[PDB]
């Protein structure tokens, strides 16, 4: 048959001819399963690629090269064709310590399609390191060679197709994937060396889930059935829209029948190099509403002359179905290329040339020594030629770097039903070269599959779970923003006394609004001042120009005079309020402004006392009157109350501080006034508390005499005064109580002035009228009357 | 010694031996193993013993002798697969056949005990299930060794992984702990068995939070990802050496106590059980084997080397070169190790099928043909073997049965010891009175997650395998708009939502209503003052030319009362829904009547100020001219500058009808608010000054005893006036934002019933009671 043909050096093969898809004593044959056409595919591409050798006059001169092809079973049958090539031609295997001398039937073999008959073939090979160039096996587990010293390959491992998976997901932008394996170990690694090297680059999986193992062509149970409604269920509740699976293709048709049947659409499914080019499941023909169907699989290499010559045409070693299968799937196999195939091709060609190498051919002539299985070993790891234009050579780890491919399901059968849309490179480790992908959009977007929304700017990120790339977006509290490039996880405020807005992400600096000469209400104050401060000074010249008079002397002339030098220099420090509140300002104004006021009230006070309340008082104690009436009693008292008032203004340095205050108005905090008083309110309600006790008491006693004629009608100028600072401080405290701003420093400012000029208008213009206007009241004749 | 020559022995029926005796390319050469191992020799002189017991019994295998080829394979398989080779040889001869199916062999062992590795057992057990020749491996645990698909001749001693993985999860379902985290070896060991655990978690409603690789001697990131997650139950299913290195690394970052779900592995190892510091890691509850041990093991391995040490017998009479140059003290560590058993019974199980094969009585055995290996496997499930007083069975998938102990370490002077808190049979049955926690009392730690959501609340998937949901309660404001939305979103900012709510509801509005407690007793207020204001007019029109009236005022009293009246009426339309015309029109409808009464009764303080403290020279031209149509003109002039003023103001200031939404709690508000303190200062500056003018004019002055004081009533109005509306503005800024034009309409009411009761009343009481003072010489 085709499966043997003499030579002088032969090479073995394994080809799954027949699968499983529906008592150990009687052993079930491959011929009894359904038959596959890949393996036959690959087989023909075995036969193709050694008889090539032979024609081919250059490469092996002179030296027929052979081939024993086995049919071997997905699992069942791995050892019976092993130690068949291994046998002798008398089907004897010597058992002996060391193999050296031993020469083996077959030289090489091209090892099975599927990962665990390759290791089970590597671990029984490894005895005699027969070279075993597998293809189409992706398992990590391969890529080591203590184990699998004789194993080589001719496909990247899953570590490629993982690293182009993650490639794409990064190009288009996906962050948020579901991970489905299978109950076998080829999904579980595959699965955990994704999520392994996932994790390292900012994508999430949003959960894994293990799709029960399910041969097609049979009836499914309750217990799988509610397992896949609620695998189905999970997809569709996240909110992840990329979906990789890592199942062999056989036990995924329940799974999308089950998501066709719950219509769930929108997802974009990845698949491995198990199902991405199986045809069958394209065939269904139904899943192109659920979304694009993507796949890892190896570049096919379109081989001249291969399409003609494979439609041109003991135990294990037959079949008969292979070619009536392959009739049916022959168009699509032709538009979908080769990809598998060249695999085997190469693999041959690189038995080929190391036994070319070996025996030292010059081209022209053979040495035809004989050759161990080691020495071919040897010769093959180094190996280094062209094929196609593909360079063929192994890497230390036993793979040759054959272009992987991205490729897009189409579902039109004028073309490629499998359209590829990109290219990867093993060796740089890169996938470019992408083209458009028809996506399932509305307009063609890139499906989106982001779990959390960027944050828009100046907004604080907070974790919401384990996993990194999924946050929430919370605005930063206003006064702080985000540095970026410092970190987006914690706002960090601003220093230097600068207020910000809600999402804003620069501080500004608060402006330090205060008094200032060049403004109206400050301006309307120092003009009043100023024509109090004149209206004194007048005052003072006609007090001094006309002394020796009865109003002057009655009235106390020292007293006077003190108490207008006093508004005088208040007067002259008034504009000491206005400017840049400085230590030295604010404590001019404290030890200078409440000490004027007070010594003038309380000059007021006793002198209405002794023009009132003394007479009354001489009648009880008179001997205090008479102690009062040796020494000056208005002065000591006035003494004793500046003295208390000095006592109180440094209790209230010393607690309240000295430092001028910035207070943050609720009226904007852009800007920021500036008081000297930290704590103004309750230094303002103890001198004005202070100030009307003393009002009080000198009111009470002005009323009490208001109609005694006495120093010129004293008492009622003086009721007239007190009252009128009396209403003032109300009002004063009142606005205190229902207001809080930028205007209370001019409040209080033109309440001190108003004060001021009610002590000296209400208390000395009078004197001023009668010295001035009225000429006769003032002569010392009229202090009888 | 030459131990090693004893290694075979001729019988009828000769069983293999695949032994871990010793430990550790281009040419296609077996490396060779000169490092000498305690624990395989243990188990081959245990197999020897077994088989020894079996020729000395006269009921099993009667008149046959059993011998054995203890064979040495290292750890590698490349070193194993030549004895397997050889096993598989025709007797006799040295090559092995590559025939068409295993009936055409004819192998020269009955059967194989398998190596202890399960790594090794699968290339052993692969190998040898062509052939189909019954294997039966000591110590090889995990589960897909199982596989009748793909090991028809594999049997075992020792129980699978999945029944330990089984009564863990059933543990871990009866303690309550459905939130786990699971771990495991970065062997195959360790992966298999996370496999089997996460299917058994999904079969038991355990939810695996993250299913992690420790790396063999990476772990930073493992514990980084555990710690996240608020678990407190860690299934760590490795090797030793891994979790040796888990815990010493969670010693050296002090990780928090957890309670760690042991597998057998490092269960009962003295490297991990004697780490220091290991106590401060939390409970370790584990499940170990429970098995029968050989009382006599020891005995015959100290008579057996003792013999062997007699040169006599050892003439009389490699594998294990490294074997025979080794004394007693070389293997007395082990000599108390489990898998003797495992090996004993597996020797045991393979005689009694070849017994049973042969079908033969206690007296003899009948002669009949060499029985094949391939005929053992019919009687080799199904088979009931008793090993030590304790029968055994093979299932119909290789595994043997047995019991399991739930063993927890406890600490007394760092000494750890395992008690026996539980039982495993197939179902679990723990004692946790007895069991100690490592919390600060004795409570069971807690891990557990929200299967499902309360009903009004948002669910987060959650788990390796959104297994469980978060349920998060977000604060009112906000409803769950829809059931798989992950974040409740707010609702429009003109509606309510209550704590915890699926919706929100809408605010309505909630002003000053006509029926509230406060305008019910303001309006009553306003009655009696309007009573007493229309009583006092009734009295200054009906007595108008008696001097009284005369004296104060005259029309302008009765015009002054007019205007407190209508005062009083203006008050009324301040609550009520804020329409923006009566909002707008509040303030000036207040003052422009209270103007003028104010400088009606500001005009009677003039002409009191002027005839007391002036000279008459001026007094005789002033108060000719302050009574009559200039006083009218003075009054109009009043009123038409505070009409002036207050257009100036509504159209300036603005009076806004302002919603606000955000004040109340469950309702909105409407809210009728001016300039702060600048509107209705502005309107109420020519009231003060005015109100000042009277009171300094009229507060103090001569009141003969023979006349009537025309002050006191002045002065008491305006002190009533200036105290109410002091008062009232903290009120104003004090009292809830509801309740404010209630504040305002009060005062109102005050001032105007102070003025009444300080000038108009007393006025009144002698017009109507005491007409005995209305006398001309007394008034004018
Ligand atoms: C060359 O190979 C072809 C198929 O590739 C085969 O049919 C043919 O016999 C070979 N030899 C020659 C001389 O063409
Ligand atoms: C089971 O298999 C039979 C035979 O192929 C098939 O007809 C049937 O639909 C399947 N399902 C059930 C539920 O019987
Ligand atoms: C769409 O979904 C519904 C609801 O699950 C399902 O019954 C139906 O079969 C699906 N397909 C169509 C075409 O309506
Ligand atoms: C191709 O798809 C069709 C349409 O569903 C299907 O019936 C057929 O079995 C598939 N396979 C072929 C023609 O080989
Ligand atoms: C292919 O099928 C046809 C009928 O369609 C049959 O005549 C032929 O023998 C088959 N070929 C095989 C089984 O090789
Ligand atoms: C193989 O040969 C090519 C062509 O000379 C060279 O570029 C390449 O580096 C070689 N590869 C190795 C592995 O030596
Ligand atoms: C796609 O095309 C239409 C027609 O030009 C355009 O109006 C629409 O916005 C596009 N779709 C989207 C989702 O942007
Ligand atoms: C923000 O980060 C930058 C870059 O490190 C640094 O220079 C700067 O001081 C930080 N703060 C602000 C307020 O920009
Ligand atoms: C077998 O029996 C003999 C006596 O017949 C005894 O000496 C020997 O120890 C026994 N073997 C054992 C217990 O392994
Ligand atoms: C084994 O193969 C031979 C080949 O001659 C066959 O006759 C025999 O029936 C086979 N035995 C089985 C399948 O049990
Ligand atoms: C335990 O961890 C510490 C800290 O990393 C390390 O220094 C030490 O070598 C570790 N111990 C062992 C026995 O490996
Ligand atoms: C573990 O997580 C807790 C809680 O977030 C944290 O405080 C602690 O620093 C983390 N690390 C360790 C080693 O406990
Ligand atoms: C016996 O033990 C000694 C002491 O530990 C050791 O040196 C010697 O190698 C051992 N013999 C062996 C392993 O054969
Ligand atoms: C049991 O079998 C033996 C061997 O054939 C035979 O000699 C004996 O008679 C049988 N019966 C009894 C009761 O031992
Ligand atoms: C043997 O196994 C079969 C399986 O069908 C069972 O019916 C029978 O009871 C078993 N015999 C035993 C356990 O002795
Ligand atoms: C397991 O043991 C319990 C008692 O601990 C017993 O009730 C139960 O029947 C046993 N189960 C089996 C399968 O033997």
């Amino acid at each position: 048959s085709d499966f043997y043909l003499p030579g002088d050096y032969l090479l073995g093969g394994l080809f799954s001819l027949h699968a499983n898809m529906k008592n150990f004593l009687q052993v079930p044959m491959c011929k009894e399963y359904e038959v596959k056409v890949i393996g036959y595919n690959l087989m023909q591409a075995m036969r193709f690629a050694v008889e090539e050798i032979n024609n081919d006059s250059s490469l092996l001169p002179g030296v027929l090269l052979g081939y024993e092809i086995v049919d071997v079973c997905y699992i069942s049958n791995n050892v019976q064709p092993v130690l068949y090539f291994l046998a002798h031609e008398d089907n004897l295997l010597p058992i002996q310590e060391d193999y050296s001398n031993y020469i083996s039937r077959v030289v090489a073999v091209i090892g099975p399609d599927n990962s665990e008959s390759v290791m089970t073939v590597a671990n029984f090979l490894s005895l005699f390191l027969l070279p075993q160039i597998t293809y189409s096996a992706i398992s990590d587990e391969l890529r080591d060679k203590v184990r699998f010293p004789a194993l080589l390959r001719t496909t990247p491992s899953a570590d490629h197709h993982i690293e182009a998976m993650v490639q794409l997901m990064l190009h288009f932008r996906w962050n948020w994937i579901i991970v489905l394996v299978s109950s076998d170990t080829y999904g579980r690694d595959n699965g955990q060396l994704l999520g392994e090297r996932v994790a390292r680059r900012d994508i999430c999986i949003a959960f894994q889930e293990t799709l029960p193992t399910l041969q097609p062509n049979q009836n499914m149970t309750s217990e799988e059935r509610q397992r896949l409604v609620t695998i189905v269920d999970k997809l569709q509740q996240s909110t992840a829209r990329v979906v990789v699976v890592f199942s062999p293709d056989l036990t995924l048709y329940h799974f999308f029948n089950e998501v066709l049947r719950q219509n769930f659409t929108g997802a974009v499914w990845i698949a491995s190099e198990s199902w991405a080019i199986d045809p069958v499941l394209h065939n269904l023909t139904e899943l192109r509403h659920l979304g694009t169907f993507l796949g890892i699989t190896i570049q096919s290499v379109p081989i001249p002359g291969f399409s003609e010559f494979r439609e041109w045409g003991t135990c294990n070693q037959e079949c008969d179905n292979c070619l009536n299968a392959t009739l049916s799937f022959n168009t699509i196999l032709r538009l979908s290329g080769e990809r598998v195939v060249y695999s085997v091709y190469s693999a041959v060609y690189a038995v080929a040339h190391a036994l070319h190498s070996l025996l030292g051919c010059d081209k022209s002539t053979c040495t035809k020594r004989v050759v161990y299985p080691w020495q071919l070993l040897e010769e093959i790891w180094k190996v280094n030629f062209t094929l196609l234009d593909h360079q063929i050579f192994f890497d230390p780890q036993g793979d040759v770097a054959l272009h992987l491919e991205i490729v897009q399901w189409q579902w039109d059968r004028s073309q490629n039903p499998f359209q590829s849309v990109a290219s990867y490179y093993p060796l740089q480790r890169q996938l470019k070269n992408i083209q458009d992908i028809s996506w399932h959009t509305i307009n063609n977007t890139i499906p989106m599959s982001m779990c959390s929304k960027r944050c828009q700017s100046g907004q604080k990120k907070k974790p919401v779970g384990i996993h990194v790339c999924c946050f929430e977006c919370i605005d930063c509290l206003p006064g702080t923003f985000l540095n970026h490039t410092e970190d987006e996880y914690e706002c960090q405020a601003c220093p230097n006394n600068e207020w910000s807005y809600q999402s804003e992400t620069s501080c500004f600096k608060r402006q330090l609004v205060f008094l200032e000469w060049h403004e109206a209400p400050t301006i309307a104050v120092a003009l009043l001042a100023a024509l109090g401060f004149l209206s004194t000074l007048a005052i003072l010249v006609i007090f001094w120009r006309h002394f020796q008079t009865p109003i002057v002397r009655s009235a106390g002339g020292p007293m006077c005079f003190l108490m207008l030098t006093l508004l005088l220099v208040a007067y002259m420090v008034v504009p000491v309020y206005v400017g840049p509140p400085k230590v030295s300002t604010c404590l001019c104004r404290q030890a200078l402004f409440p000490l004027c006021f007070t010594i003038c009230i309380s000059c007021i006070a006793v002198r209405s006392f002794q023009i009132v309340c003394a007479f009354k008082m001489a009648s009880r104690f008179p001997r205090a009157y008479s102690y009062w009436v040796r020494y000056q009693g208005p002065y000591v008292s006035m003494a004793f109350i500046t003295v208390l008032k000095m006592v109180i203004v440094v209790i209230g340095m010393l607690a309240t501080g000295l430092s001028p205050t910035t207070r943050t108005d609720p009226d904007d905090p852009k800007i920021t006034i500036v008081s000297c008083n930290p704590n103004y309110r309750n230094s303002l309600l103890f001198n004005t508390s202070l100030d009307l006790l003393l009002s009080v008491v000198g009111f009470s006693f002005a009323y009490m005499g208001k109609e005694l004629p006495t120093n010129y009608n004293e008492a009622k100028f003086i009721t007239l005064s007190m009252t009128f600072y009396f209403t003032s401080s109300v009002s004063l405290c009142t606005f205190m109580s229902a207001y809080s701003g930028v205007l209370v420093t001019i409040v209080d400012l033109l309440v001190t002035v108003l004060n001021l000029l009610a002590i000296s208008l209400g208390y000395f213009g009078p004197k001023c009228y009668m010295i001035l206007f009225y000429p006769e009241r003032n002569t010392p004749a009229y202090f009888n009357s | 010694l030459c131990l090693s020559q004893q290694l075979r022995m001729k019988g009828d029926y000769v069983l293999g031996g695949l032994f871990p005796l010793g430990e550790a390319r281009t040419r296609p050469s077996s490396p060779v193993c000169t490092r000498f191992s305690s624990n395989g020799l243990l188990w081959a002189l245990a197999m020897k013993m077994a088989v020894e017991e079996i020729n000395n019994k006269s009921d099993l295998l009667p008149g046959l002798r059993l011998g054995y080829d203890l064979f040495d394979t290292c750890s590698e398989p490349v070193v194993a697969m030549k004895p397997s080779l050889m096993f598989l040889a025709k007797a006799g001869s040295r090559d092995i056949a590559a025939y068409c199916n295993y009936t055409q062999y004819q192998p020269r062992v009955l059967a194989v005990i398998g190596p202890h590795s399960s790594e090794l057992a699968m290339v052993t057990g692969k190998f040898f299930s062509f052939f189909l020749m019954p294997q039966v491996s000591y110590g090889a645990s995990m589960e897909l060794l199982s596989a009748r698909e793909t090991f028809p001749s594999f049997f075992r001693t020792v129980p699978s992984d999945r029944v330990q993985l089984t009564a863990a999860a059933e543990l871990l379902q009866e303690f309550g702990w459905n939130w786990v985290a699971a771990l495991g070896s970065d062997d195959e060991y360790g992966r298999q068995g996370l496999s089997i655990f996460s299917a058994l978690a999904a079969a038991r409603g355990i939810c695996i939070a993250h299913e992690g690789l420790v790396p063999l001697p990476k772990v930073q990131d493992v514990l980084h990802q555990v710690n996240q997650s608020s678990v407190q139950v860690v299934l760590l299913f490795a090797s030793v050496h891994a979790a040796h290195a888990l815990f010493n690394y969670s010693i050296s970052s002090r990780l928090s106590p957890k309670v760690w779900v042991a597998s057998e592995a490092w269960l009962t190892s003295d490297l991990v059980m004697g780490l220091p510091g290991m106590a401060q890691m939390g409970t370790v509850l584990g499940f170990l084997q429970r098995g029968a041990q050989l009382h006599e093991f020891p005995q015959y391995v100290k008579t057996h080397l003792a013999l062997a040490t007699d040169p006599a017998f050892c003439s009389a009479l490699q594998r294990c070169p490294q074997c025979d140059c080794i004394t007693l003290q070389n293997v007395s560590a082990g000599l108390n190790h489990h898998q003797t058993f495992s090996v004993y019974a597996a020797v045991y199980s393979v005689a009694q099928a070849l017994h049973n094969t042969l079908q033969c009585n206690a007296s003899g055995c009948p002669a009949q043909d060499p029985v094949k290996p391939w005929q053992l496997l019919e009687n080799m499930y199904n088979l009931t073997f008793h090993v030590g007083g304790l029968p055994l069975r093979f299932d119909s998938s290789g595994n043997v049965d047995m019991e399991y102990d739930l063993k927890l370490w406890v600490w007394q002077g760092s000494v750890p010891r395992l008690h026996d808190v539980g039982r495993f049979n197939g179902s679990l049955r723990t004692e946790r009175l007895k069991i100690r926690w490592h919390t600060s009392d004795n409570q069971k730690p807690v891990s557990r997650c929200s299967r499902q959501c309360q009903e009004g609340q948002v669910r987060r998937v959650k788990g390796f395998h959104s297994c469980c949901y978060d349920c998060v309660d977000c604060e009112a404001g906000s409803y769950r708009q829809n059931p798989d939305d992950i974040a409740c979103t707010f609702c429009g900012q003109d509606e309510w939502s209550p704590e915890r709510s699926t919706r929100c509801f809408r605010r309505r509005s909630r002003f000053l209503a006509w029926g509230e407690p406060a305008v019910l007793l303001l309006l009553l207020l306003l009655s009696l003052a309007l009573g007493l204001v229309l009583a006092a007019l009734g009295l200054f029109v009906h007595h108008r030319d008696s001097p009284l009236v005369q004296a104060s005022g005259g029309p302008l009293a009765c015009f002054g009362l007019v205007c407190l009246g209508l005062v009083c009426l203006s008050v009324l339309l301040f609550p009520g829904q804020p329409s923006p015309a009566r909002c707008l029109a509040q303030q000036p409808l207040s003052h422009l009547p209270l103007t003028g009464c104010l400088s009606t009764l500001f005009l009677q303080a003039a002409e009191i100020f002027v005839e007391s403290e002036l000279p008459l020279s001026w007094a005789d031209r002033l108060s000719g001219c302050l009574r009559g149509p200039w006083a009218w003109l003075v009054v109009l002039l009043a009123m038409l500058v505070e009409v002036a003023l207050c257009t100036w103001y509504l159209v300036a200031f603005p009076p806004e009808v302002v919603t606000d939404w955000h004040m109340l709690p469950t309702e909105a508000l409407v809210h009728c608010r001016t300039r702060s303190w600048v509107s209705f200062g502005l309107a109420h500056a020519t009231n003060a000054t005015l109100a000042f003018l009277c009171f300094l004019g009229t507060f103090l002055v001569r009141s003969q005893p023979g006349r009537y004081n025309r002050a006191r009533g002045l002065t008491f109005a305006m002190l009533a006036y200036f105290i109410t509306w002091v008062s009232f503005v903290p009120l104003l800024a004090n009292v809830q934002v509801v309740l404010r034009p209630a504040v305002q309409m009060g005062a109102l009411l005050l001032c105007v019933l102070g003025i009444l009761a300080a000038f108009h009343l007393p006025r009144c009481y002698l017009l109507m009671r005491q007409p005995g003072l209305n006398t001309p010489e007394f008034f004018l």
